[PDB]
């Protein structure tokens, strides 16, 4: 693994799923059976570290 | 060919193609051209 | 002007053309938006994933 | 002539085989039949409007 | 042994509406601000249910069939539901499972049972406590057992 | 093949189902329109459930009506005229008034 580079364009790879983008922190609420979230389009909107 | 019903027997073909009627009916629509000719 | 102006304050339908239109343009873009989940056959939506 | 058409019928006709397959395309006939049923309501107006 | 309590009167089926009650959550993925269309199995709205009752002499304990999936709710003051059972044959034929608020603890088990045919709770009035548990005789070929924690 | 007999071949009646209301805030009225179809055949495949879809709840009441672009179910005939709110068809003309 390696440490977290928010706020900047990387690849990211966070369990199996790929892809490059901005990482920021957010505020959502995820309930406790609950991992990912997702957009219209089924495009992956958040991720629990 | 296409299916339709004029009168009022419906029949419809195979091909699931069909044919609406108009709204103003021909009766109606003569009704409003002797009404501008008479008022005219 | 001043009917007109009451007209105005309580009416809702007389701008339906206007309406219209940004409803049209707004429902076509949702459908360009939906066909993305589509699955043409393939073994899966997303992309990534294959 | 303000005609009309059903997706089903003509694509695919009796059969439900074909029906499990003409599901991987979505919506398309359906926006399809939005579109002629427009066409279906506009030769209405255009018979009052005269 | 088991102990067939005599004299306990016939049930009489009664009906209810169940309303709007029975939505779960579909999927585990998080969605939010938006309007969800699905296809699963669901409890229809307004649909009827089969109502029972435990009053006096009256004990029910009638087999019901399963049609592939149940909803099933329970209204008591003093836990006098302890649990299912669930099984195809329930005479030394088929496996069967038994789910059970065991005061010390819940116990969940999926093998062959031979159950009791009236499985019961004893319970002492002045005392509040529990005496037996004539559930099963006896439990062969037994390939699953789980423990909750105290 | 074992009388000679010659023999006509015709599809299953279908066609389109729209629905009519007023507002929903107004009230939950609702009147469906089958096209080009003629009620015996409807009417006789919605009693021991010959139609689809199938609703779980809903009747036929006593309130049937034919016109040219089909048959209207739950709608009252009324023997008045008026301006149109929504039109149907061949003349036929709909809209939500008091009884
Ligand atoms: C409730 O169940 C507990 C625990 O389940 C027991 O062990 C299972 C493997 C199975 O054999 C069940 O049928 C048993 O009832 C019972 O407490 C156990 O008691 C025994 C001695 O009789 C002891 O050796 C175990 O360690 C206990 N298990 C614990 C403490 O988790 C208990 O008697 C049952 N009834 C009541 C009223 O509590
Ligand atoms: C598994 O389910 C099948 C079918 O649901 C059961 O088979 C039925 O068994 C009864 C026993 O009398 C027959 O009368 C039925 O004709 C069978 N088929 C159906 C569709 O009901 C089978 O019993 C179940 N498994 C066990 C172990 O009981
Ligand atoms: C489950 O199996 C047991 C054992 O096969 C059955 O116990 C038998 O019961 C009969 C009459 O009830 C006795 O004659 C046998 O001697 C018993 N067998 C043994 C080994 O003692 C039990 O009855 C079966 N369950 C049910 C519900 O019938
Ligand atoms: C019920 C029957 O056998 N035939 C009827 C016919 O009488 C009626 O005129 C027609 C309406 O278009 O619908 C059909
Ligand atoms: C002493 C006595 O009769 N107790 C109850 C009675 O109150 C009740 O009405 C009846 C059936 O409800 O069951 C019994
Ligand atoms: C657009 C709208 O809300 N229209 C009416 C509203 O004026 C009225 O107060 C309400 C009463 O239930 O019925 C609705
Ligand atoms: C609801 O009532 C219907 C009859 O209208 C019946 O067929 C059905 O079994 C009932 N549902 C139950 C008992 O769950
Ligand atoms: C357990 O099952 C085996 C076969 O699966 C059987 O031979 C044996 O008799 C069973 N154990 C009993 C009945 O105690």
């Amino acid at each position: 693994s390696t440490d977290l580079i928010k706020n900047q364009c990387v690849n990211f790879n966070f369990n199996g799923l790929t892809g490059t983008g901005v990482l920021t922190p957010s505020s959502k609420r995820f309930q406790p059976f609950q991992q990912f979230g997702r957009d219209v389009s089924d495009f992956t909107d958040s991720v629990r570290d | 060919q296409y299916g339709e019903c004029l009168g009022l027997i419906c029949a419809q073909k195979f091909n699931g193609l069909t044919v609406l009627p108009p709204l103003l009916t021909d009766d109606m629509i003569a009704a409003y051209t002797a009404a501008l000719v008479s008022g005219t | 002007i001043s009917q007109i102006q009451e007209s105005l304050t309580t009416t809702s339908t007389a701008l339906g053309k206007l309406q219209d239109v940004v409803n049209q343009n707004a429902q076509a873009l949702n459908t360009l938006v939906k066909q993305l989940s589509s699955n043409f056959g393939a073994i899966s939506s997303v992309l990534n994933d294959i | 002539a303000k005609t009309s058409v059903d997706c089903n019928m003509y694509i695919c006709g009796d059969s439900t085989e074909c029906a499990n397959l003409l599901l991987q395309y979505g919506s398309f006939c359906t926006q399809l039949n939005r579109a002629l049923s427009g066409i279906a309501a506009e030769q209405d107006r255009n018979t009052r409007e005269v | 042994r088991c102990t067939t309590f005599d004299d306990v009167q016939a049930p009489n089926y009664t009906q209810h509406t169940s309303s709007m009650r029975g939505v779960y959550y579909p999927d585990e993925i998080f969605r939010s601000d938006t309007l969800y269309l699905t296809q699963d199995l669901f409890l229809p709205f307004y649909s009827n249910v089969t109502g029972f009752h435990t009053i006096n002499h009256t004990f029910d304990n009638p087999v019901i069939p399963f049609k592939d999936g149940i909803y099933f709710a329970a209204t008591e003051k003093s836990n006098v539901v302890r649990g299912w059972v669930f099984g195809s044959t329930m005479n030394n034929k088929s496996q069967s499972v038994i789910i059970i608020n065991n005061s010390t603890n819940v116990v969940i088990r999926a093998c062959n049972f031979e159950l009791c045919d009236n499985p019961f709770f004893a319970v002492s009035k002045p005392m509040g406590t529990q005496t037996h548990t004539m559930i099963f005789d006896n439990a062969f070929n037994c390939t699953f057992e789980y423990i909750s924690d105290a | 093949p074992k009388t000679s007999e010659i023999l006509d071949i015709s599809p299953c009646s279908f066609g389109g189902v729209s629905v009519i209301t007023p507002g929903t805030n107004a009230s939950s009225e609702v009147a469906v329109l089958y096209q080009d179809v003629n009620c015996t055949d409807v009417s006789t495949a919605i009693h021991a459930d010959q139609l689809t879809p199938a609703w779980r709840i809903y009747s036929t009441g006593n309130n049937v009506f034919q016109t040219q672009a089909g048959c209207l179910i739950g709608a009252e005939h009324v023997d008045t005229s008026y301006e149109c709110d929504i039109p149907i068809g061949a003349g036929i003309c709909a809209s939500y008034h008091t009884v």
